[PDB]
């Protein structure tokens, strides 16, 4: 909707796991953007077209570059979804290059945030597979 | 079996110990499987995972994750690591401070007689929530895992942690 989502996104770094302290900004998605997110488990945090297709099919290239770490049961994610903006709402963006690469992939991807996800995106077409 | 030495950070439990001068090749031994979490296939793999199947643990099964600075070295010292037992480690949180992290700290209490957080000049470890992962766990960040002094000095700012 119109909540400070920028904020909430950095709010989540600098303790915990991700210490590192991304710059986030607040973007207006426009009705009817596709985001993408892996699946199971949504959340929050999703990325766009140019990040999925700069991994080339490889999960760790994928989470590498949003400096993600694997789930610690499942994982990485092998399946990612498209979603579709709902109507026009503001996220947070910016770049996931603030963790350590040794530890968490060199980053340079491009993420977003929003708290209000449930509500805002609707998925759209089947989960699709990537590789290793 | 599970104790947390709050002068310099060491965590043992299940006969595993976790300090700053743990290496791999202390850690990554015995019938345990580790396995690198991630693996990476030119060997570089820096993070690696354990089960610990208690038959005496009431929340189940521990995940751990420990994390060393470096690929190959049997005397690369681990920078990080975290924890939980199944039965609190997923479920959604939406603030930094909710359920999950307050469950963990009453599970870790229940278990040591330590109230998280603590800190030093070590180091930091707390119960944490991960947003991407819809995981809590305690963490703990050693020294090590900062590369610059600033960045330490933030961090210790933002996390109230004096010494
Ligand atoms: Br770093
Ligand atoms: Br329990
Ligand atoms: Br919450
Ligand atoms: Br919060
Ligand atoms: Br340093
Ligand atoms: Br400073």
């Amino acid at each position: 909707n119109d909540h400070n989502q920028a904020a909430f996104g950095r709010q989540w770094q600098g303790r915990g796991i991700y210490k590192g302290r991304d710059s986030w900004s607040n973007i207006m998605l426009k009705e009817g953007d596709i985001v993408y997110g892996g699946a199971p488990g949504q959340s929050g945090f999703y990325f766009n077209k140019a990040t999925l297709d700069a991994a080339g099919g490889s999960r760790a290239k994928l989470w590498e570059s949003l400096q993600v770490l694997p789930h610690e049961k499942f994982g990485y994610r092998s399946k990612i979804q498209a979603y579709r903006v709902k109507r026009e709402t503001i996220a947070g963006t910016g770049k996931a290059i603030s963790q350590d690469p040794t530890r968490f992939g060199e980053g340079g991807g491009t993420q977003f945030f929003l708290s209000n996800y449930k509500t805002v995106l609707e998925p759209i077409d089947k989960p699709f597979e990537i590789g290793l | 079996m599970m104790q947390l030495d709050t002068y310099d950070g060491t965590l043992e439990l299940a006969g595993i110990t976790l300090g700053t001068a743990t290496t791999r090749e202390m850690l990554i031994k015995g019938s345990r499987l580790w396995e690198g979490w991630p693996e990476k296939s030119d060997g570089r793999t820096t993070s690696y995972r354990t089960i610990i199947s208690t038959k005496k643990e009431k929340a189940g099964d521990i995940y751990i994750i420990a994390d060393f600075s470096g690929a190959f070295i049997t005397d690369a010292v681990l920078c990080s690591w975290r924890f939980a037992p199944e039965k609190l480690m997923m479920g959604i949180q939406k603030k930094v401070e909710g359920a999950i992290t307050k469950n963990l700290r009453t599970w870790f209490y229940e278990k040591t007689h330590i109230q998280l957080p603590v800190s030093g000049s070590w180091g930091h470890i707390d119960a944490a929530y991960d947003p991407h992962n819809l995981t809590g766990t305690i963490v703990c960040n050693y020294r090590s895992a900062f590369h610059t002094e600033d960045e330490w000095r933030k961090y210790c700012k933002r996390n109230n942690i004096i010494y």
